[PDB]
């Protein structure tokens, strides 16, 4: 049981950079690991770069080149991810999630996934491998529904899946391709054959309505991608 | 200046297939002669690459997963194999670029009276995904009554000990399994002849 309290919102004109925050209280941090997502306004999730920080490892996505530089400080149990080189397309929601990591005493580290979220963190500034998901699947207030998501690296990783309602952070829902954390349901299930992979939800209900979007990493693992989301809305 | 392979094969500890030890190897000129051309390999197959030109090969980073099992497994280290190693233990891609060593360590493992020393996965509820390694001892709930930290009822320690003697076949002798991947990442290359 362990919270995220990101930093307040920031304003900056075209080249500038802003660095956010992310205490995390409770737990220790050097058993944890973080990665940061950043949500264009009215678009999918986005992950840009993750960090083991008693290690000091640290990868980023290659979209951004060298603008992005992941740290954080153990002395006080914070992540900093800066942005340099802002422009408008940069203007969304930040992120900051807790990735369940395994550390080794030999150099063998395993990522897994982000099961808890920050509150966010909202920026404004004006002046080749894809997991494909259904866009909008319907389904009755009673039956089940069941959600794809397909790449071709996926016998090699893992998957997971979070729920985004409207106005919300996201919520894991479903780990390591097919388990059930202790807060989500048991309606909520997953099965991974081959390069497919389901989320199943057992009688959905009209609370179950929001997009869900399915993470995993590359073939060599090196970066996580997350799929185009999927709207769920439960038909009337 | 020299990659520390003498150090990864010749070594006076091996860990148990479960808890593969990996070393990260990096910045280092790696001479393949030593360890293509020595002798006592049970086994040597490389699948990505040719032995003959891993010499002068190049590659961003190399890890060496290095682990003891039995005789009759030694067949199922291969990419896209199956079995209570292959899937509960030590997993290859089928994208796998590297080698597979192995000997017979028999002197070496194999305590009179049983060496119940090494161990290795028998019971877990999904195969893991390659390069991964499970150290837990949570017990394997099979069926309907929770185990909750009690063994026997339809619920077992997940762990089982391969139990070596001396005087046992060649198959069901220990043998100590070198993994050599070549991880070719896109950054700049440390470690080549
Ligand atoms: C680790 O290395 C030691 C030195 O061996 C040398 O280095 C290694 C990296 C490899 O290149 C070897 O080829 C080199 O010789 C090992 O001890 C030596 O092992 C050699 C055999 O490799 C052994 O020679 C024997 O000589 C008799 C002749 O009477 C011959 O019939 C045998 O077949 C065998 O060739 C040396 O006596 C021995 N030297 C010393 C100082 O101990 C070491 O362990 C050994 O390896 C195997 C072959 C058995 O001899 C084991 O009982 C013994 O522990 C290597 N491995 C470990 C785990 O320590």
């Amino acid at each position: 049981q362990v919270q995220l309290q990101q930093s307040g919102a920031e304003v900056k004109k075209p080249g500038s950079s802003v660095k956010v925050s992310c205490k995390a209280s409770g737990g220790t941090f050097s058993s944890y690991a973080f990665s940061w997502v950043r949500q264009a306004p009215g678009q999918g999730l986005e992950w840009m770069g993750r960090i083991i920080p008693i290690l000091g490892i640290a990868n980023y996505a290659q979209k951004f080149q060298g603008r992005v530089t992941i740290t954080a400080d153990i002395s006080t149990s914070t992540a900093y991810m800066a942005l340099s080189s802002l422009r408008s397309e940069d203007t969304a929601v930040y992120y900051c999630a807790k990735v369940e990591v395994n550390i080794g005493m030999d150099d063998y580290y395993y990522y897994y996934g982000m099961d808890v979220w920050g509150q966010g963190t909202t920026v404004t500034v004006s002046s080749s491998y894809v997991l494909t998901q259904p866009p909008s699947v319907s389904v009755s207030p009673g039956q089940t529904a069941r959600i794809t998501c397909s790449g071709d690296a996926l016998p090699k990783q893992y998957a997971y899946w979070y729920q985004q309602k409207p106005g919300q952070a996201p919520v894991l829902v479903i780990y390591k391709d097919s388990e059930r954390p202790s807060g989500i349901p048991e309606r909520f299930s997953g099965s991974s054959s081959g390069t497919t992979v389901t989320l199943t939800i057992s009688g959905v209900q009209a609370e179950d309505e929001a997009d869900y979007y399915c993470q995993s990493a590359d073939s060599s693992g090196t970066y996580v991608v997350f799929g185009g989301g999927t709207k769920l809305t439960v038909l009337s | 200046n020299l990659c520390p392979f003498g150090e990864v094969f010749n070594a006076t500890r091996f860990a148990s297939v479960y808890a593969w030890n990996r070393k990260r190897i990096s910045n280092c000129v790696a001479d393949y002669s030593v360890l293509y051309n020595s002798a006592s390999f049970s086994t040597f197959k490389c699948y990505g690459v040719s032995p003959t030109k891993l010499n002068d090969l190049c590659f961003t980073n190399v890890y060496a997963d290095s682990f003891v099992i039995r005789g009759d497994e030694v067949r199922q280290i291969a990419p896209g194999q199956t079995g209570k190693i292959a899937d509960y233990n030590y997993k290859l891609p089928d994208d796998f670029t590297g080698c597979v060593i192995a000997w017979n360590s028999n002197n070496l493992d194999s305590k009179v009276g049983g060496n119940y020393n090494y161990l290795y996965r028998l019971f877990r509820k999904s195969n893991l995904k390659p390069f991964e390694r499970d150290i837990s001892t949570e017990i394997y709930q099979a069926g309907s009554t929770p185990c909750n930290g009690v063994e026997g009822f339809n619920c077992y320690f997940p762990l089982q000990s391969y139990g070596f003697q001396p005087t046992n076949g060649v198959g069901y002798q220990p043998y100590r399994v070198v993994v050599l991947s070549f991880e070719l990442l896109h950054a700049p290359a440390t470690v080549c002849g």
